[PDB]
């Protein structure tokens, strides 16, 4: 059991000195095997007296499920909901009592009848378990009741705690793909290295691209210099530009610390030192072949530099294209394809394959902007193209609900009882 | 301008101020556009299709007119402005300063009856080469005028 | 380079009926992109409205929304400008008439009252609809909105 | 009677007493409250010690006008912001117990070498009743006259408190000031703003205020108060149909019925609000209160045209648009606006809210005033409101001609013993 | 508005200053009190009547 591990490694590092022999401690493998073995998994979760829903129990199977309905039957509801219980793990995890999203005043019932909103929810995590409710009264009324944290602030702990021993602790992921995915051609036509940058600060819903563009560029940077070496000494030219930064520094001045700053960090490359199998060649490889699965009609995709810029080339039949003049349905392929990808490749420095995390997926109309044809083999592909995730997708195309296993399928239905209509689920 | 009446003596000043906005920008570099008339001040009368203003200016013996009218949405009849006389005046200056250095340009001002709110902000309202094309920037007062004063003083 | 001859033709054309005509009509032109899911429920108080403000661009983009709104409360609030004034004297007419016709219709009918009710009741309402607020359609208003 | 004796008396049954129903029937809550109505809040003495420009002054004012005449630079504004600061202090306890007011700042006392303090007393009266304030601030290195001495301003605090907490629709004192450029509740219900300080020439605000009252005033016209006029509409034709127009147990029945189409008619006026304060009697009596300030113009409307909508003013036989005016009159038609609304929105119990009580300091009132206006402005404002103090400053001789000289000031400061000292002659 | 904020005395002395210390530059003037009226000559003044 988790809790077992971690009660005796806290006891044992709270009555004992020497950190050093800490870290060596049998503790710390045994919390890390144990930790790594456990699975991410969000097995139910009961919705009361919100929105539409009046009382709601779900329970979500461990690798698909697909919600369908017709118009005005509470899909995003679903979404929202959970996006609201995952908001107060992800700030307890990045700060120590960090607030969380609340629940707004209109969100709750109109009716005259309802007084409070609650959601609540489950996580399972091997044979370790946690609760979470968060509830919202109406206004003006007596009663206030308050909402449980101390399973979030259990679950965090454990984490923080094995990052803090050992730098590569991986994390999970959650992520949340609105409609907001459109716009300014999803991000077209509108540095990155920490590990906390995807993660904490970073919100679950998108904004912007660009960072996967500078992303791609330190990418290419670092894949010519290391793997295709053409660098020599590249820790001593580092080093003597760090030195000659200082010197012209000395004989925009906050600029100048920032520039000599980050030369010294590159200067530090002799200091990482990995040149292992999964090197920056390696990972350009994985990425765009990873990206081109999903366009079967391009041929391949190329970084250009010309008049001191850098520009994103495609090939397509015999005619070269470059990013702006593509359609939409192909730009919001790249895109979220793009994004899911650098997530995963960020937030997992260890696995030999990075494409082998843990975490969750919402995803809001799959199916905009795609012809049949491409409906009919994307939710297959994603599926096998990144196994270990929980992927939860809402539609209403009979075309992407006809190759959906009849396991994974929920339907809602409005059914008036007593003379008020309630919101239902039902299989197949 | 003494006796008061409906149209408002504001006006004339706020005419006269859009001719002469159009001295300053041609001296300042050539064929530089000025302050249009707004189509939501032409008159509303149903008679009325376009509006215009005209003025002299005499030099000595030399004699320039200006011009300036626009008409109204889905006219007929188009009308643009006539600005020969103002470029061929402003070259003189512009080739004056050209050749010979420290030269002196014209001055235009307007003081408005909000320079008691601009003004008024001496409480606490909270470079270094005084140039001469500083000054030809604006024509009205406003507030960052005495907060340029204090730092030239 | 372009040409440009046909369309200024057709264009001084209907610049020029506009010229002798009080309600001349123009053509209508429209489109609307992909990015008006943007505008899915995402000014110095205007006064005065024109025909020649949906000619500022043939694309229905961002702030069309805002104007809408403002453009139909002032449309009702026109209706209620006519929903008063003499409009309701002829309305306290008719409903007394009525009134008064049921009062008839009651008493066990009481010529004499029903005679005067009738010609009363005739007479005002004759007299109210032969105006008809000018034209009838012509007073919009009500109608535009409903 | 003293008002003190009888605020007395009635807090000490208040207390004693239990079954509030019959305290508020006791004779005692209607004494006290008859008692405060017939009242006049008026200030009686001011003294300064060492604001600004002046040391050392005892100025006495009247109750109808103070007109304070003299050029720049002779303290004709510092006495304003003095009865201004004493104000903020009253209204700040009425709002809430041992609420702080307007303090002084730094720079506004003396800067003379010799000086350690600066303060301000005043004395207000009602009746038979008197109070006095006395606000202290030292510089540095000294000591203040003892402290902020204001144990007597929360007496009277407390009397209209205690009042307004049983007794709705009360009446309260009228505190304003119009300045210079510088820069739940029935005030938040509509759009009011509760301040002291206002500002002139903001027509554009007070235009839209006016519009969106009209907006709603038109909006509660409809609905519900229709089926009541259509009920009231029949039934008189009703009544009609069976006495007066049917002469140009039948009789017990159509009697019964008319009795009781009156008793629902008078149930279904009785059940709601009365008229209190609504967008109707609102509209309607500022438009009155400005018509009566300019009778040189008949009616004014909203008029909502076939592409547009303005307001319309009738003069002689002209029809002139609100903005056709000029300055001059676009100053005061705020300045009343403003007065009346404040005015009415204090006064919900008379019949004529006109009648109030409160003082009103006005300073520099000739801006942007045509000299036919300066004729008879002091004229028109003391006649629309009769029982208002007003404290005015005058800067031209236009206006000052006017004035009687029971109620002038003048300031020609002499220098006693070689030291600028502001001196007041009658 | 020249005579805003200004007391008479200082009122009558204006226009002198104003044409003596810089007796090169045209000057348009809106006035509205007598005082100022009184001191300006009469080939000066422009009368705007409806
Ligand atoms: N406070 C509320 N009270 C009552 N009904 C509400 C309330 N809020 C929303 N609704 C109803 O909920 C219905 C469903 O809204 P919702 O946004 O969940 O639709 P959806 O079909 O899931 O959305 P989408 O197309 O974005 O996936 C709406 O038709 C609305 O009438
Ligand atoms: N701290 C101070 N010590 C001495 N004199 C002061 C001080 N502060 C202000 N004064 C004097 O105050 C005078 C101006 O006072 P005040 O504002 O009352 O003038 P005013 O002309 O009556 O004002 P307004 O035009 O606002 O009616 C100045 O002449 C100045 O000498």
């Amino acid at each position: 059991n988790l809790e077992t591990c971690y009660v005796d490694f806290l006891e044992l590092e709270s009555h004992v000195i020497n950190e050093d022999y800490l870290k060596e401690s049998v503790e710390l493998q045994k919390l890390i095997s144990t930790l790594n073995e456990s699975k991410f998994h969000l097995n139910k979760i009961g919705i009361h007296d919100f929105k539409r829903i009046r009382e709601l129990q779900i329970s979500l199977e461990d690798d698909l499920t697909v919600f369908v309905g017709d118009n005005g039957f509470g899909k995003s509801t679903i979404l929202d909901a959970i996006a609201i219980v995952l908001s107060w793990l992800r700030s307890n995890i990045e700060k120590e009592s960090k607030p969380g999203t609340y629940i707004k005043s209109h969100e709750v019932n109109n009716s005259v009848d309802v007084e409070y909103a609650s959601i609540d929810a489950n996580i399972k995590l091997k044979d370790f378990n946690t609760s979470i409710l968060i509830t919202k009264a109406k206004e003006g009324a007596y009663y206030s009741r308050n909402n449980e944290l101390l399973g979030v602030k259990k679950l965090a702990s454990i984490y923080r705690l094995v990052n803090k021993y050992v730098d590569n602790a991986s994390l999970p992921l959650m992520a949340y793909y609105s409609i907001a995915r459109s716009y300014i051609g999803g991000g077209v036509d509108r540095t990155v290295w920490s590990k906390f940058d995807v993660y904490d600060e970073i919100e679950f819903d998108r904004n912007d691209f660009t960072d996967f563009f500078q992303w791609l560029v330190f990418l290419h940077n670092r894949a010519s210099q290391e793997k295709l070496s053409e660098s020599q000494t590249t820790i001593n030219a580092l080093f003597s530009d760090i030195q000659s930064l200082k010197a012209t520094l000395t004989q925009v001045i906050k600029g100048l610390e920032l520039s000599l700053k980050e030369k010294l960090n590159y200067m530090k490359s002799l200091q990482s030192g990995e040149h292992k199998f999964n090197n920056a060649v390696s990972l350009y490889d994985s990425v765009i072949n990873t990206i081109l699965k999903f366009l079967p009609e391009f041929q391949w995709i190329k970084l250009v530099y010309g008049d001191d810029d850098y520009k994103i080339i495609l090939k397509k039949g015999e005619v070269e294209l470059d990013i702006q003049q593509l359609s939409q349905g192909e730009k919001t392929i790249f895109t979220l394809v793009g994004d899911l990808a650098r997530r995963l490749i960020l937030l997992n420095p260890n696995l030999s394959n990075p494409l082998l995390g843990y975490g969750i997926v919402l995803i809001d109309e799959i199916d905009l902007h795609l012809h049949p044809q491409w409906q009919q083999t994307i939710i297959e592909r994603l599926t096998s193209t990144f196994p270990n995730v929980q992927f939860v997708i809402t539609t209403h195309s009979p075309q992407v609900l006809s190759t959906v296993s009849s396991r994974s399928v929920r339907i809602l239905q409005e059914v008036e009882v007593d003379g008020v209509n309630d919101l239902i689920v039902s299989h197949p | 301008f003494v006796g008061d009446n409906g149209f408002g003596k504001s006006t004339i000043l706020d005419a006269i101020a859009i001719v002469l906005s159009w001295l300053r920008s041609n001296i300042e570099k050539e064929s530089k556009p000025g302050t249009y008339i707004k189509s939501h001040e032409v008159n509303n009368s149903v008679d009325v299709e376009y509006a215009s203003i005209d003025a002299n200016i005499k030099l000595k013996d030399f004699n320039t007119s200006i011009l300036i009218t626009k008409a109204k949405e889905g006219a007929y009849y188009s009308r643009n402005n006539e600005l020969l006389g103002v470029k061929k005046l402003a070259s003189i200056y512009r080739l004056v300063n050209k050749y010979v250095d420290n030269a002196s340009l014209p001055l235009m001002a307007y003081y408005s009856i909000a320079r008691s709110y601009i003004g008024g902000g001496v409480d606490r309202k909270r470079k270094t080469v005084w140039s001469k094309f500083d000054v030809y920037d604006e024509i009205e007062f406003d507030r960052n005028d005495f907060t340029d004063f204090f730092q030239w003083l | 380079n372009n040409e440009l001859l046909g369309v200024k033709k057709l264009a001084s054309i209907y610049r020029l009926v506009n010229k002798y005509v009080d309600n001349a009509s123009l053509p209508l032109m429209a489109y609307y992109s992909i990015a008006r899911s943007y505008i899915g429920g995402g000014a110095k108080t205007k006064t005065v409205w024109s025909k020649f403000d949906v000619y500022d661009e043939i694309e229905f983009d961002r702030n069309d929304f805002t104007d809408f709104f403002q453009w139909l409360v002032f449309l009702h609030n026109r209706a209620s400008q006519e929903k008063l004034s003499e409009s309701q004297t002829t309305i306290n007419a008719l409903f007394s008439d009525i009134q008064s016709l049921k009062a008839t219709l009651t008493q066990l009918s009481a010529s004499t009252v029903i005679k005067g009710l009738e010609l009363s009741l005739k007479e005002k309402l004759n007299y109210m609809k032969s105006l008809q607020s000018g034209e009838h359609k012509f007073n919009n208003a009500v109608s535009l909105y409903d």
